[PDB]
């Protein structure tokens, strides 16, 4: 999930974006 | 720099790149 991706790891800009509405 | 989104900082980095269109979780 998002905090997985996120904040335990590091997302990039594209990843972030996968989750706007 | 710390690249990790935590938090009050990942909604605010959600809030930014998604605009007012808004972000779901």
């Amino acid at each position: 999930g998002i905090v997985e991706q996120c904040c335990t790891s590091i997302c990039s800009l594209y990843q972030l974006e996968n989750y706007c509405n | 720099v710390n690249q990790h989104l935590c938090g009050s900082h990942l909604v605010e980095a959600l809030y930014l790149v998604c605009g007012e269109r808004g972000f779901f979780p």
